[PDB]
């Protein structure tokens, strides 16, 4: 017999900021796929996975005629998550 | 995908074990991630480019260690029977992580099934899948990262304006 949290390591990671519109590319991929996946391929190796998402929330930065925010909700890790890719 | 050295694999989990997730060794690892997605709808618009995010994510997923679970199609009942289906796969046990991946149409409060529209509801509420994952409805995730990765809008509105 143990105690444990109800709700506890979750991380959302949302395409758009709430009551907002999501984009696709021309090609027809979503931006936020596309761009997290980028993110992900690159900079797994060294960073954890708040820090990759920030990144991502980094590369909407700079506002265009669509824009979009990702937005990270209802986080409740407690420790880093690296991947560790390869490993 | 660019690889993390063992070395630097191993100085890490040793640096620093408190503040990380512990990793499995790849060994006997089994990691599970799900893919729900949604293209064609009774009532709403058809979700081009959707395959392309499948693929992308799929490949990512699977560089990245996980056996990806694919469903399509889902009424919102269907994607919480398969949700509660892949909650309770044993291989999350010998596993350390999950990613959960929802692409759909997207409204405030939940992710649309394929019958959805104004005058026939059909969502999976957002809070629905923190029940169906969390440490009393899935227990062998307790203690281990589940990653929500949210392929929708979340309402009508622009996200840009005019300033000066």
């Amino acid at each position: 017999v143990k105690l444990s949290h109800v709700e506890k390591d979750f991380i959302a990671f949302y395409s758009t900021t709430p009551h907002h519109l999501s984009y696709r590319d021309k090609t027809g991929g979503s931006y936020f796929i596309t761009r997290l996946i980028s993110c992900f391929r690159k900079h797994a190796c060294s960073c954890h996975l708040f820090d990759i998402f920030l990144k991502v929330q980094q590369s909407f930065e700079k506002a265009s005629i669509h824009s979009q925010m990702p937005t990270i909700d209802r986080a409740t890790l407690t420790r880093y998550f690296y991947l560790f890719p390869g490993n | 995908l660019k690889l993390c050295s063992p070395e630097e694999f191993t100085r890490l989990c040793r640096e620093k074990t408190q503040e990380i997730y512990p990793i499995k060794e790849a060994n006997g690892r089994t990691r599970k991630a799900l893919i729900i997605c949604n293209t064609e709808f009774k009532h709403l618009s058809l979700r081009y480019g959707a395959n392309f995010d499948i693929i992308g994510m799929k490949g990512l997923l699977e560089d990245l260690g996980y056996d990806v679970v694919v469903k399509e199609e889902l009424t919102a009942e269907g994607m919480e029977s398969e949700m509660k289906d892949f909650a309770a796969l044993s291989e999350h046990q010998t596993s350390d992580s999950t990613f959960l991946v929802l692409m759909s149409h997207g409204t405030l409060h939940g992710i649309c099934g394929t019958m959805h529209s104004e005058k026939t509801p059909d969502v999976l509420q957002y809070d629905t899948i923190y029940q169906i994952f969390n440490n009393c409805h899935c227990p062998g995730l307790r203690d281990k990262p589940k990653v929500i990765i949210v392929q929708a809008a979340r309402g009508g509105n622009s996200g840009e304006m005019w300033i000066r």
